[PDB]
């Protein structure tokens, strides 16, 4: 069932229940693993 | 088995979130969520000393010898016997100090006894780690750290101790020390502050802490009660560590070189500058 | 849902980080002078 | 003497140390009991020692310990596993028949003694040496319980004189029917008082001090326990008290 | 307002996440924060995330 | 049900319906089923 | 009016950037003399 | 009868034998004059 | 409320299809599976 | 449920493929005779 | 909220639902992503 | 001298009105004042 | 609230400023390529 | 009290025999002469 | 408001510099690029 509204869908709050979980700590913690990697990754080898 | 007054305190849970699946008592001795974590810790660890007893020589905790990896093999591994084999026998020597400091938790919310116990052992948690991980990750390789022996490591720390000149000079060290001999210092009045008033020399009647008013003001002029010296064992026992972490979280990885040689630092003062006073004069 | 979710980012976004990891893989991975895993005995 | 002779005089004189201090921790709580009032599986490779006499401060008679042992206090724990491992639960609510996390025991009625020929733990209109007569003076203030709601206002404080401290604060009802709570839980930052053990509607299930001037051995149990029965239960599941109960840093 | 069963709510559109959840919770978050995750990054954090342009020769 | 004495529990028959009937499960594959294994041990190698 | 709003326009700016920006890396990619570890190379 | 069931019946057999068997492991390949990837290395 | 007899809980009928099905079925699903990868596992390697 | 589904192996299996993951990583890349990265110099 | 039964819990038909998706395809596509693996492992470079 | 008025604390809301407001309103007197003596510090001396 | 004021909070405004100022001015008084105060010698 | 029974010979009876067996062996398995297991060749 | 007036305006205030100027004084004695009064021969 949809609704009306913006974003409805949304589906407020289904837009603050399952953009949270995978969507902000998906890509957080796409974010918490990618930095990281790079500070093996950025000096070894790249100077030769 | 259990205590006659054992009877009440018997209640599930303790443990977070997912129910009671793990804390099932195993006898005198509590199985909670990280019970068999430790048994799982603790039963992979004693093979640990007899590992590197085929590969390094001696099969016997005298002279067997995992050891630390080399000093510049890099932010990686290492050999095996000589870094490879040791570096797996942390994360169970440490995995293991963490789920026993934490399974008392799940008696700590199961109960009503105070949180000041995960935190005791994490003074050894945070003593322990300063010669494992916070050192020898920065300098170049896992090489900068001590073997796990009983033997192994006390040539080590003597005749391979004086890098730094003489470690006495090192002053939170010193300080380090200036707060250890002290923990011993107050257990051997306060453990005896507790023993001598139901048998006084036998017979009299028992003291309460209105004579110990009247017998520690009559000893060192100083009676801060008896709260004051359960702040004065916990003011013994954990910063003796932090003073030595401190002591060498600045002492090889900034100062490799003599801290006999830090004792000149103190005798440069515009005062008394160009000036050879004694012994030194 | 402003976006799908059991459907876009579940292993669509899987195939996100995937379509770009590997494509440059046999960039870093290759390269005439870097490797440091082939040019070990020659 | 000899390079091989005194680490003999230790290895015996003290392999058993670890032997004889053993029991003399294990006076106290021994024999082991089974869960119903039975001659258990046994001690230990240290089991308990015969008690020696003990004499007490004020008189108290010839209690030696270990001492009383047995099933004197009520206990209410259905016995969910009647195989000795297994957890108990209790009947209806665990705040009510005491089991659990919430612990007592019933004592004589002589209240701890000093010295001086009187009581121990004292409030301060029970006790006129140290006052009010500078400024602004804060002994009177509301308070919170964990349910996050105001929960009663204390204004007064039972006083100490031998650790100069402090063990009670106390609390005036609307009605005046009294009641206790512990001291070093207490958690004040400004103006309103913050406790994060039990909710402000059941404060009036902790037990009235008999006197509002004294507190006897037998009441100084429940009066300090029942703020413990509130940090194992305390509570299932949803919502607001995820955000209450858990995280922090204290 | 009250369930009953417990101390919270369902849905409802006033009254319920009105002035609670981020007013009172997690307040010391942020609070203990500005000294803690602040104050340990100054000479860390910053000691790796220059690396980016200038190693690179 | 709870009890209060000796030596319960316990108890019966909780005790003879359960510990008679999981007990020898450990006093018998590893009594004289142990004896089994010593098949091909008794004979290698106490003999060079 | 008309288009799609809670459809084709959070769909809209997910793959189009991303064909516009990411496909366009591949061409300062293409420069081995540039290039932001190449330099050390050439 | 009582134990478990619905409980602990799948789990004292899952980490238990991972408790006995894969840390068993480490026996055999405390070894290396045997073991399944150091026997070239002797 | 915990009732009296053999045994508790439970939970009749449950000693063939819960004390039977989960628990004597491990005499099965992993002691004869042994048998069989034992046959690729007491060759190799004891024998050089 | 017999097994705990989004408990015992959802994030606690996902550190059990962990749990053989890295320590053999300092058994493997370890090795006294073997690396095949790291001897680019000698 | 529990059964009786075996599973139960189960939880008949969610022992088949979430034993199914995350238990059978977990151990199906692990076989697929650990031992897959195995293939250019085995020889490059244990072989040396 | 603080941030508002009588009293503080405060507040409620307050940490979403005391931890926004000292370091970007309390730096408006600030950064303001930092924007400027920035601009030449970019060319003198980080080029030697 | 969980941050004080009347004790905490204003002295993170008036020093705040001066050390944050200085303790950076700390390392670069005597440098080798800066400078701007100890050029005054010729 | 005092002495009981029925726990000691399950987990500690079996280990107090084996405790008086085992500090008794590593001596008479390594006498001059004893031995009794290594030596059965010559 | 908030904290002390009189403790931190009148005289403390006045170790906000007292201190805080025979710090600065207390570097430059044994200088000689300054000096301006160790010597006042000529
Ligand atoms: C057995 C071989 C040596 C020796 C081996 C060692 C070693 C090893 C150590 C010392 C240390 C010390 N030794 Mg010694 N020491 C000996 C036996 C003694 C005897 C004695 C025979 O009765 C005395 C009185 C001392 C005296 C002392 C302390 C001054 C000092 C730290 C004690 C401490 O921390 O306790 C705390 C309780 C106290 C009452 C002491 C507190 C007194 C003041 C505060 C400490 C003065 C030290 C120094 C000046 C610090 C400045 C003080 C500041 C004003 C706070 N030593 C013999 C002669 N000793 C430790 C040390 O720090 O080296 C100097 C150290 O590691
Ligand atoms: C050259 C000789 C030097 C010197 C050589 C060294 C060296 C080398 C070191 C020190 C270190 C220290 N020295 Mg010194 N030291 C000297 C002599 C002394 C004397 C003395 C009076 O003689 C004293 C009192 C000290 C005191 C000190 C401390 C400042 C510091 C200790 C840190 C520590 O141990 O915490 C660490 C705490 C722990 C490790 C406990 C952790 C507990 C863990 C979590 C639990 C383990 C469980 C275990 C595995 C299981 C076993 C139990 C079984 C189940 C039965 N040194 C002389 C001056 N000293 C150490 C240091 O400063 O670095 C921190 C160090 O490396
Ligand atoms: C070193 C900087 C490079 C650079 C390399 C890139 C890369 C790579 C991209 C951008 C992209 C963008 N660049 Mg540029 N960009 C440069 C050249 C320019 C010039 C110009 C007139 O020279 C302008 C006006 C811009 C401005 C822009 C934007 C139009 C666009 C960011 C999203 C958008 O579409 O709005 N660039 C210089 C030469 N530019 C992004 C884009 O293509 O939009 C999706 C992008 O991925
Ligand atoms: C081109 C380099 C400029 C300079 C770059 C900056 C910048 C940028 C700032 C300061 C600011 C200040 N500088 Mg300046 N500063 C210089 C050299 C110095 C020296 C020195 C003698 O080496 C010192 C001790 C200082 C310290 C000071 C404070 C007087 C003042 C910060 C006020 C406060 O308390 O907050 N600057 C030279 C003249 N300085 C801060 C300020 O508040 O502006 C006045 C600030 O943002
Ligand atoms: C001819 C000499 C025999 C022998 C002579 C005896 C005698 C005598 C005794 C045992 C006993 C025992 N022997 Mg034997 N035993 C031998 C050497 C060994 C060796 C070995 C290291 O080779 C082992 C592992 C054992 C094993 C054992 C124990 C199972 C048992 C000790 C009981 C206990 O645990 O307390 N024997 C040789 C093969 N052994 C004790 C026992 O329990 O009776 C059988 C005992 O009295
Ligand atoms: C090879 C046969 C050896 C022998 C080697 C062993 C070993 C090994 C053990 C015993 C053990 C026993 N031996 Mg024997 N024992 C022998 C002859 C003797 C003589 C004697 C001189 O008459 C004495 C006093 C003993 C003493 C004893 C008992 C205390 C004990 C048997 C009961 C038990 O298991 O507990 N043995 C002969 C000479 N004996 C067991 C023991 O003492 O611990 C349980 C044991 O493990
Ligand atoms: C400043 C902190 C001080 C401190 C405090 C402290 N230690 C504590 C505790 C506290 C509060 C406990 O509560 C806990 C305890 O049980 O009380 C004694 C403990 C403890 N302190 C212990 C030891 C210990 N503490 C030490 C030091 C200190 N402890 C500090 C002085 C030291 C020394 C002399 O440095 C030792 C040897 C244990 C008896 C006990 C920790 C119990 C525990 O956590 O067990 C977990 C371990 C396993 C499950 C085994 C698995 C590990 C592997 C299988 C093998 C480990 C390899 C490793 C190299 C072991 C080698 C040991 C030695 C050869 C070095
Ligand atoms: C079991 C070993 C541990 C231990 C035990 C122990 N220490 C003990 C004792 C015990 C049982 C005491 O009974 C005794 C004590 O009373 O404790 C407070 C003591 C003690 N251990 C102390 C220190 C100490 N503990 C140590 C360590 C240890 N002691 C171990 C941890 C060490 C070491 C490591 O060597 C030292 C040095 C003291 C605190 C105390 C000893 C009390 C004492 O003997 O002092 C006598 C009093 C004086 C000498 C007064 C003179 C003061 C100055 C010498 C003169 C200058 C000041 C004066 C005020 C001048 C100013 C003029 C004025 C008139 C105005
Ligand atoms: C009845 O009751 C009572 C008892 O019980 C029965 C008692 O026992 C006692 C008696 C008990 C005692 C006397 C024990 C009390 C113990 C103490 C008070 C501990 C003493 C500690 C010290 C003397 C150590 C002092 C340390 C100092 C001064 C150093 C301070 C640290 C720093 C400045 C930080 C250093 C940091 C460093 C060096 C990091 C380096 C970094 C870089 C270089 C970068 C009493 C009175 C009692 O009444
Ligand atoms: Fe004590």
């Amino acid at each position: 069932a949809d609704k009306s509204d913006l974003g409805y869908t949304g589906l407020t709050d289904e837009q603050a229940q399952e953009l949270h979980s995978v969507y902000m700590s998906g890509l957080w913690l796409f974010s918490a693993v990618a930095i990281v990697a790079h500070l093996a990754v950025y000096i070894w080898r790249p100077w030769f | 088995a259990l205590l006659s007054f054992e009877r009440k305190y018997r209640v599930p849970g303790g443990t977070l979130v997912g129910g009671n699946l793990f804390d099932f008592w195993v006898g005198p001795f509590y199985v909670g969520f990280f019970g068999v974590a430790t048994f799982f810790f603790a039963a992979l660890g004693i093979i640990l000393i007899a590992w590197s007893a085929v590969l390094q020589g001696t099969w016997n905790p005298q002279l067997i010898s995992v050891y630390p990896p080399a000093l510049e093999y890099g932010l990686g591994g290492a050999p095996l016997a000589k870094g490879g084999l040791w570096q797996i026998i942390t994360i169970c020597a440490t995995g293991a100090f963490v789920s026993w400091a934490l399974r008392e938790v799940e008696i700590c919310r199961k109960l009503g006894i105070g949180y000041h116990i995960p935190f005791a052992f994490a003074f050894a948690i945070l003593a322990y780690l300063t010669l494992v991980l916070f050192r020898p990750v920065m300098m170049g390789a896992w090489g900068y750290a001590f073997p796990y022996g009983i033997w192994t490591h006390l040539d080590w720390v003597s005749n391979t101790g004086y890098t730094y000149g003489n470690f006495h000079y090192n002053p939170a060290h010193m300080i380090a020390i200036s707060f250890f001999f002290t923990n011993a210092l107050a257990l051997a009045l306060h453990g005896a502050l507790v023993l001598s008033a139901a048998n006084p020399e036998k017979g009299k009647e028992m003291r309460t802490p209105d004579h110990e008013d009247t017998f520690f003001r009559d000893l060192v002029g100083y009676s801060i009660g008896t709260l004051g010296i359960h702040r004065l064992g916990l003011l013994l026992s954990l910063s003796a560590v932090f003073f030595s972490a401190l002591c060498m979280i600045i002492t090889g990885t900034i100062w490799f070189d003599q801290w006999v040689d830090w004792w000149q630092w103190w005798v440069k003062l515009p005062w008394w500058a160009n000036i050879p006073g004694g012994i030194n004069g | 849902w402003m976006i799908f979710d059991p459907r876009r980012v579940f292993v669509a976004q899987g195939v996100f980080l995937f379509l770009l990891a590997v494509m440059i893989h046999l960039i870093l991975l290759s390269t005439p002078s870097y490797n440091w895993l082939e040019i070990s005995a020659a | 003497d000899l390079a091989s002779l005194a680490i003999y005089s230790f290895w015996i004189f003290l392999a058993g140390l670890i032997y004889y201090l053993q029991t003399e921790n294990m006076r106290e709580g021994y024999p082991l009991e089974n869960e119903d009032g039975t001659p258990a599986a046994n001690q230990g490779p240290f089991p308990l020692p015969k008690p020696k006499t003990f004499i007490l401060p004020h008189g108290r008679g010839t209690l030696t310990v270990p001492g009383p042992e047995s099933e004197d206090r009520p206990i209410a724990l259905a016995r969910t596993a009647v195989s000795e491992g297994f957890p108990h639960a209790p009947t209806g609510d665990p705040m009510k028949d005491g089991v659990g996390p919430a612990s007592w025991v019933a004592r004589r009625d002589l209240p701890e003694l000093d010295g001086h020929g009187h009581n121990k733990i004292k409030p301060m209109k029970a006790a006129a040496g140290f006052h009010v007569s500078a400024g602004k003076n804060p002994i009177g203030l509301p308070v919170r319980g964990c349910d996050l709601e105001i929960a009663g206002k204390v204004v007064d404080i039972w006083v100490d004189i031998p650790e100069q401290m402090a063990r009670f604060l106390e609390v005036e009802l609307k009605d005046g029917s009294t009641r206790l709570l512990p001291m070093q839980m207490v958690k004040v930052q400004s103006n309103r008082v913050h406790v994060n053990a039990l909710s402000s509607d059941l404060f009036a299930g902790i037990p009235t001090i008999k006197s509002p001037t004294e507190v006897t051995l037998l009441e100084e149990d429940k009066i300090c326990g029942y703020v413990a029965g509130g940090l194992m239960y305390a509570a299932p599941k949803r919502k607001s008290v995820v955000a209450a109960m858990l995280a922090e840093y204290a | 307002a009250d369930k009953t069963i417990f101390n919270d709510h369902l849905n409802t559109n006033p009254k319920t996440n009105l002035r609670l959840w981020v007013a009172f919770q997690m307040m010391k978050g942020a609070g203990w924060a500005g000294g803690v995750f602040f104050g340990t990054l100054l000479l860390i954090g910053f000691f790796r995330v220059v690396g980016r342009m200038l190693p690179i020769q």
